[PDB]
RNA sequence: GGGACCGCCAGUGGCGAAGGCGCCCGGCUGGAACGGGUCCGACGGUGAGGGCCGAAGGCCAGGGGAGCGAACCGGAUUAGAUACCCGGGUAGUCCUGGCUGUAAAGGAUGCGGGCUAGGUGUCGGGCGAGCUUCGAGCUCGCCCGGUGCCGUAGGGAAGCCGUUAAGCCCGCCGCCUGGGGAGUACGGCCGCAAGGCUGAAACUUAAAGGAAUUGGCGGGGGAGCACUACAAGGGGUGGAGCGUGCGGU
RNA sequence: UGGAGGUGAUUUAAAUGCCAAA
């Protein structure tokens, strides 16, 4: 019939990873990375890096059967920052683009109702 | 120590903390050498 | 492996760390996205009408204000 | 030897649970299959039936079962989409919550989180008593039906409907739903 | 499997003498406001000595230890970097029984009583009127008590305060007498210890301190401008020999 | 028109003041 996956999108400030499972999220399909593709620190988490990676990740899905995604997107959460960083639309955009269709979006960002207590102390990093 | 907030205003002088920190350096170092 | 070419609609504004570029609207005139518009960066003097060859059509430049 | 080892993989369909159609959900690989079981996936209520006002409603169904290239699942919980409840919150409103651990008609251990927004700012007792509300309705709905009709109820909404009806006499109400089913225990 | 913590709603909103107090259900318990042709009959204010409560940190015994993290061990930056930044990490942070009694513990404003224009929000109770899906609901007006803003007379060096007074009047207690030496020395009391309370002199000095004004400056913000600024370009100087001016000898 | 709070962030390195005014 229709072969259905889920696309975790990780995003932070310094990195960006596409991991493409099937519908019940125990069978990993591919996954990449944003330092796969690039060979500068610097542009782990920029937007071409994640569409290099989505289409990496696309295709690789798209030869075993996967005909389309719903997509879950994700910041670090926890106790870190709650924001995605700016590779996720890219990233987004590129999966559809490449031949996939695309199901519900929603982002899954674990939310602490107060839980633990950050890093750096009491006045934060000092730059 | 009794308080004295003109002490904390920061023009023409250290900081009174670590001034209050010095004297009870040094009244240690006193207190020791009478015991004996 | 030839580019795209693309013609500019509305020219938006300077930009840049010594205003050496300027911000446009093309839209597409060959291609598989044939058609759409979307905005980009320039360097060099440029007027409505200009016809650029962009070397893919996936990036869009950060809107400025 | 990669693309070897994914050669060795056949494809599993999955059912819905019993009451709520059996319909086909869903397809997932695995080369022994022993190892589907517990898998767990995640449907909208508005795929298994077509209206396009609970697509909001997502429910977990967990396999139990494997027979020839069939997967058969039970009902593990239900919940409301995050965007969803997060545009029910506003300032100058109030929201009470509840939460519940129920023993259904035939010994089912549940915990319910049940919830509802008050029109505007009120005070701490007039909370008191919609929740002491909510508490009778949900423990004797619990006492008087089955898992499933529970269930059923739970998810199409008789069960708020009813807490609304009942709380109006506290203060006027803008929304009263079923927040979130988690099962726990089930009958030996 | 484990230890800590209770997001949005949340509001110059609420309660408490202050420190402080935020998931839900049940039990015990302190204080206040409103309503009152109820009871007693000046029983009141302040308060030297005295007593009790008191954030964080620290100490003495016994537990617990997830995350964070003094000391400490490494990687970097730098002229150096005993730091700021990065990877780890002991005490501590949490529970039970004691001790210590300190904070910009600040409303930098001790407490009780009478009086002296208004305007406008919000929380609790009561009264009146109008709506109503009949709701422990909604809107408007008035009284009492809390909690904010604008402001009249008056006050003040001014900033500003102004029925929640820093205004006029009737009380009681505590404290201050130019800047340093100095919260130090000596003596005494308290504490396991760290420390707390009390507290001078010789000598030195012409200012120290407060509120506001005009400028100049900022590795503060906004607007504008220039080929002795940049950006896009054309041609050069700095290397050699010589012309000429300057320092030195 | 004019004010009072709360939450976030805030891209390397960059020390010093001589002769004098007498
Ligand atoms: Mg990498
Ligand atoms: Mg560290
Ligand atoms: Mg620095
Ligand atoms: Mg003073
Ligand atoms: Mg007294
Ligand atoms: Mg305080
Ligand atoms: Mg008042
Ligand atoms: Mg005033
Ligand atoms: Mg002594
Ligand atoms: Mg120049
Ligand atoms: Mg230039
Ligand atoms: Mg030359």
């Amino acid at each position: 019939k229709e072969k259905w996956g889920i696309a975790h999108i990780y995003s932070s400030y310094n990195n960006t990873i596409i991991h493409i499972t099937d519908i019940t999220g125990a069978e990993t399909i591919s996954r990449w990375s944003g330092g796969m593709v690039v060979k500068a620190d610097r542009d782990e988490p920029s937007p071409y890096a994640a569409m290099l990676a989505a289409r990496r990740a696309a295709e690789e899905a798209l030869e075993k059967g996967i005909v389309g995604v719903h997509i879950r997107v994700r910041a670090p959460g926890g106790s870190k920052s709650k924001t995605p960083g700016p590779g996720a639309q890219a990233a987004i955009r590129a999966l559809a683009r490449a031949g996939l269709k695309i199901g519900r979006v929603e982002d899954v960002t674990p939310i602490p109702h107060d839980g633990t207590r950050p890093k750096g102390g009491r006045r934060g990093r000092r730059v | 120590m009794k308080r004295r907030p003109r002490k904390w205003k920061k023009k023409g002088r250290m900081r009174w903390k670590w001034i209050k920190k010095r004297i009870r350096r040094l009244k240690r170092q006193r207190k020791k050498e009478r015991g004996l | 492996d030839e580019g795209y070419p693309a013609e500019v609609i509305e020219i938006i504004g300077r930009t840049g760390t010594t205003g050496d570029v300027t911000q446009v609207k093309v839209r597409i005139l060959e291609g598989r996205d044939k058609g759409r518009v979307i905005r980009r960066n320039v360097r060099g003097p440029v007027r409505v009408g200009d016809i650029l060859i962009l070397r893919e059509t996936e990036r869009e430049a950060r809107e400025i204000k | 030897a990669a693309k070897d080892k994914w050669k060795l993989k056949q494809w599993y369909v999955i059912y819905a649970p019993d009451f709520f159609g059996g319909v086909e959900v869903g397809l997932t690989p695995a080369d022994d299959p022993e190892k589907v079981l517990n898998r767990v996936v995640e449907v909208t209520l508005k795929d298994i039936t077509g209206d396009f006002l609970k697509g909001h409603v997502k429910l977990y169904f967990q396999v139990y079962d494997v027979k020839g290239q069939n997967a058969y699942t039970k009902f593990k919980g239900m919940k409301l989409a995050r965007s969803y409840i997060r545009s029910l919150v506003r300032r100058r409103t109030t929201r009470i919550d509840g939460i519940f651990n129920i023993t259904t008609k035939d010994g089912y251990k549940l915990r319910v989180m049940a919830m509802v927004i008050a029109a505007r700012r009120i005070q701490t007792s007039q909370e008191r008593a919609i929740r002491k509300i909510m508490q009778e309705i949900i423990y004797k709905k619990a006492e008087e039906l089955n898992f499933k009709d529970f269930v059923l109820e739970a998810v199409n909404g008789k069960i708020a409907a009813e807490i609304a009806k009942e709380a109006k006499k506290i203060y006027p109400l803008k929304k009263a739903e079923i927040r979130k089913i988690k099962v726990l225990g089930e009958p030996e």
